[PDB]
RNA sequence: CCAGAAAAGGUGUUGGUUGAUAUAGACAGCAGGAUGGUGGCCAUGGAAGUCGGAAUCCGCUAAGGAGUGUGUAACAACUCAC
């Protein structure tokens, strides 16, 4: 069949200002503004309560594949709510059996050199994508905080490194080594 | 099967309030089997203690209400892992009992720490061959009389920690777990009377 | 040699997968089949054989 | 200083194979002359499963035998034994009768690690068919027995 | 050195059985029709699982008995040594023919007989398990493990009748208390009324 | 006609049959127990529920199988049923 009508809100807090201009949203808090742009998904998106309180997101006439991305945009929206207010903070570690790996910060946060991986001499330059910021952290012996706003740059900064530090033509049952994402969480504890 | 079990703990459920009016609603957070099983084998001739669903001690209850209109000051006390304990013996000896009996339990690979789990340092009986499950700890030991010396103490978990499946064994090992879960009961239900 | 909750945490990530019979696809531990049409989703997986 | 610890030995008969020495050895005592002596201190036993805590002084362990109800059944349960042969399958036939499995209940209400009697005779009548004889017929013949038709104290 | 089934695997000519005319017909793969404690009442297993066919094809005597072994390996396993029965409702008779090369050609084309052949018809039963009635699971699940020996498409039914019989399974034991069927083995006899009473008097007695 | 495809599968998606269990509060999920006779008997070199052959019940129970798996020379340790 096809559901009649499928929605879901999302409460807004008082500190955090969503606003819309069509079916993009905008974000604006403490940390920063982060936008989104959801127009390859065909909703109505209402912001209902004064003190705006609600974002509504409702479909009408989905099938489940098209239903499944009704509260998928809550999710964005809530994750982007907590990536504002709060902030996102990958906390991965370094990973080693023999070699250890120097882990470099240059040009502030927005590249990683990486070294000594198995002992090997071949530089590993990742660049974060654009507002994420990296740190050897202290109180952890080889740690790397990734510090940002929205998840998908975070995670996708964090992912790249973890890719880049792979062992390749040789058995990853034993040769457990390279940076690994530990503790995903936030910032600023609510 | 599951029906006529539901139905005949019903049973021993009007029972046990008709003939005791006189209960400790008690949390039985985290104690073992084995512990209950003993206290309860110990006070059988004291007191019954029993345990349950809530949401069927709770229907329960409303269905003594138009028979029994004293018990329904029950009900906002039924929730979390919360049964009964009955007795007509006298009013504070089964509390202290109760705070009497007690077992300090091992320490789970998982469970989160109550409260302050230290080791003092001394020449232990375990022998030469059991240093590794210490090295995995990295306490610094030393051997004398064939036996390991632990030279300083460590306070290895605080107060609300994870406990680990390496500091798990070791205090098995040493035979000492402070871990003590006893039962921490809330209210009492004396004939429509409400005690601390 | 190596700190053993670094180790597992390497082993979430190198270890406790699940491989398709066919097609060797890995896949995440709770797996019931296979995500590639490759294979046509199948239902038969094994535990990926841990290292003695 | 005074320690307790558990072995698991066979009885009657001197045991060749040597476990009480990994455990007497790291506190000193000779335990060679407490593994024979606890064979003679068994004596009838001679052809069983045993488990025997020790209380091991500074100076010297004491010797007493820790009961086990399935060799407590079977020790009842008196066939001659199987020598050295150790041949097929020594499935036990035979019929017990209920007052020395009371009296076996007594030595399991001992430790009082049980509820009453009426609940250790149903307990100890299920080793009867972990073990392999009956009491004139099965546990599906001796549950109405303590069904109104009860031998109990 | 044997013909794929696909060859032999249409019901393609009258049906051309052993007899006076086909001499020195090789046997049958499959000899063995019945298994499991086949010396079994009527009164112990009511339950009877049927793979019946929905196929007008030909199965051979090598894969009726490669369908056996796979539902009988499977009882024994989970039903115990001792606890059903199975039966093969196929005997095959008609017997295939084979033209082998070695120059003659197409001269004188008549095949020497190379195997046996059952012909089955659309819902034709293959096989038949009969068992207690709390092993419904098993039946269905040996019978799903044969079905991968044939060829073509078969289906799992579990019949209204009680057993290997021609009865209802729900008015069966009404009519052996009423004594219009008698037991006698894995099946049952049927008495009408209509013999002289003095049989009915021997049953009555 | 006729110019190409099968057995087998799919938690893609859509309908249909049949049977369960659920406000006496289910299915996820996150947490807490998962115990005594007993390390049951044969058996093995060692088989403590966890290689094997048959058994496969009671106590206490809200509940715990003479055990679904990971394991262990074997226990320990974990996990599941409940
Ligand atoms: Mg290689
Ligand atoms: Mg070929
Ligand atoms: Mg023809
Ligand atoms: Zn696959």
């Amino acid at each position: 069949m096809k559901t009649i009508l499928s929605n879901q809100t999302v409460d807004i807090p008082e500190n955090v200002d969503i606003s819309l201009k069509g079916r993009t949203v905008i974000v604006k808090g403490p940390r920063g503004t982060l936008r989104r742009d959801f127009n390859h998904i065909n909703v109505e998106l209402s912001l209902l309560g004064k003190k705006k309180k609600r974002l509504r997101v409702d479909k009408w006439w989905g099938n489940r594949k098209e239903l499944a991305t009704v509260r998928t945009i809550c999710s964005h929206v809530q994750n982007m709510i907590k990536g504002v207010t709060l902030g996102f903070r990958y906390k991965m570690r370094s990973v080693y059996a023999h070699f250890p790996i120097n882990v470099v910060i240059q040009e502030n946060g927005s590249l990683v050199e990486i070294r000594n991986f198995l002992g090997e001499k071949y530089i590993r330059r990742v660049r974060m994508r654009p507002g994420v910021a990296c740190s050897v952290s202290q109180a952890q012996k080889d740690e790397l905080v990734l510090e940002g706003n929205d998840i998908e740059l975070v995670s996708n900064s964090a992912a790249l490194i973890q890719q880049a530090t792979t062992v390749k033509n040789k058995d990853i049952r034993k040769f457990l080594d390279g940076i690994y994402v530990s503790e995903k969480g936030t910032v600023q504890q609510a | 099967d599951r029906a006529t079990w539901k139905s005949n703990y019903f049973l021993k459920i009007i029972q046990l309030l008709d003939d005791y009016p006189k209960c400790f609603i008690v949390g039985a957070d985290n104690v073992g089997s084995k512990q209950m099983q003993q206290i309860r084998m110990s006070l059988r001739g004291k007191a019954v203690v029993l345990m349950g669903k809530n949401t069927m001690m709770r229907k329960a209850i409303r269905g003594h209400l138009e028979n029994n209109p004293a018990l329904e000051k029950l009900l906002p006390h039924i929730r979390g892992n919360v049964g009964f304990v009955f007795t007509k013996e006298d009013l504070t000896e089964i509390r202290d009992m109760l705070l009497a009996n007690k077992v300090p339990a091992a320490a789970r690979a998982g469970a989160i720490a109550p409260c302050e789990v230290t080791v003092p340092a001394q020449n232990t009986g375990l022998g030469p061959e059991k240093t590794s499950f210490f090295q995995a700890l990295g306490i610094t030991t030393k051997i004398s009389r064939g036996t390991i010396e632990i030279l300083s103490d460590v306070q290895l978990i605080k107060t609300g920690d994870k406990v680990g499946a390496s500091e798990a064994t070791l205090l098995n090992m040493l035979n000492i777990s402070p871990f003590s879960f006893g039962l921490i009961i809330q209210q009492v239900f004396d004939n429509g009377s409400i005690y601390n | 040699i190596i700190e053993p909750s670094l180790r597992q945490l390497a082993q979430k990530y190198n270890c406790d997968k699940m491989i398709c019979r066919k097609c060797y696809a890995r896949l995440h531990p709770r797996a019931v089949n296979c995500r590639k049409k490759k294979c046509g989703h199948t239902n038969n997986l094994r535990p990926k054989k841990k290292v003695k | 200083e005074i320690k307790v610890v558990y072995l698991r030995c066979t009885g009657g008969e001197v045991g060749a194979t040597s476990a009480l020495a990994p455990k007497i050895g790291p506190l000193g005592l000779s335990p060679k002359k407490v593994g024979d002596d606890i064979a003679k201190a068994t004596g009838d036993w001679k052809g069983l499963r045993i488990t025997v805590k020790l209380t091991i002084q500074n100076r010297q362990a004491q010797i007493e035998v820790v009961p086990s109800a399935s060799a407590l059944i079977i020790k009842a349960l008196k066939e001659p034994p199987r020598d050295r042969k150790k041949q097929k399958n020594i499935k036990h036939s035979g019929n017990i009768t209920f007052d020395e499995i009371v009296n076996i209940a007594r030595q399991m209400r001992h430790r009082s690690l049980a509820r009453e009697l009426s609940g250790t005779i149903k307990e100890i009548l299920g080793t009867a068919q972990s073990v392999g004889c009956n009491v004139d017929g099965r546990h599906p013949h001796d549950i109405i027995d303590d069904i109104n038709s009860g031998a109990v104290e | 050195g044997r013909r794929p089934a696909r060859c032999y695997r249409y019901c393609k000519n009258k049906p051309y059985p052993k007899s006076r005319f086909c001499r020195g017909v090789p046997d049958a793969k499959i000899r063995i029709f019945d298994l499991g404690r086949k010396k079994a009442k009527v009164d112990e297993f009511p339950l009877c699982g049927h793979m019946v066919s929905d196929e007008y094809e030909q199965l051979s005597s090598e894969a009726l008995e490669a369908a056996r072994i796979c539902a009988n390996k499977y009882m024994v396993k989970s039903c115990g040594k001792d606890g059903f029965h199975i039966r093969v409702r196929l005997h095959p008779f008609h017997v295939i023919r084979i033209n082998k090369m070695l120059q003659t050609g197409m001269r004188g084309a008549f095949g020497k007989p190379q195997g046996t052949v059952a012909r089955v018809h659309i819902g034709q039963v293959i096989m038949s398990i009969r068992t207690k009635l709390q092993n419904k699971e098993h039946v269905v699940e040996a019978l799903r493990r044969a079905k991968f020996k044939f060829p073509g498409r078969q289906k799992i039914h579990i019949s209204k009748k009680w057993g290997f019989t021609k009865f209802n399974a729900d008015e069966f034991e009404d009519m052996v208390a009423e004594k219009r069927l008698i037991p006698d083995g894995c099946g049952v006899k049927y008495i009408p009324n209509r013999g002289p009473l003095d049989k009915w008097r021997a049953l009555h007695s």
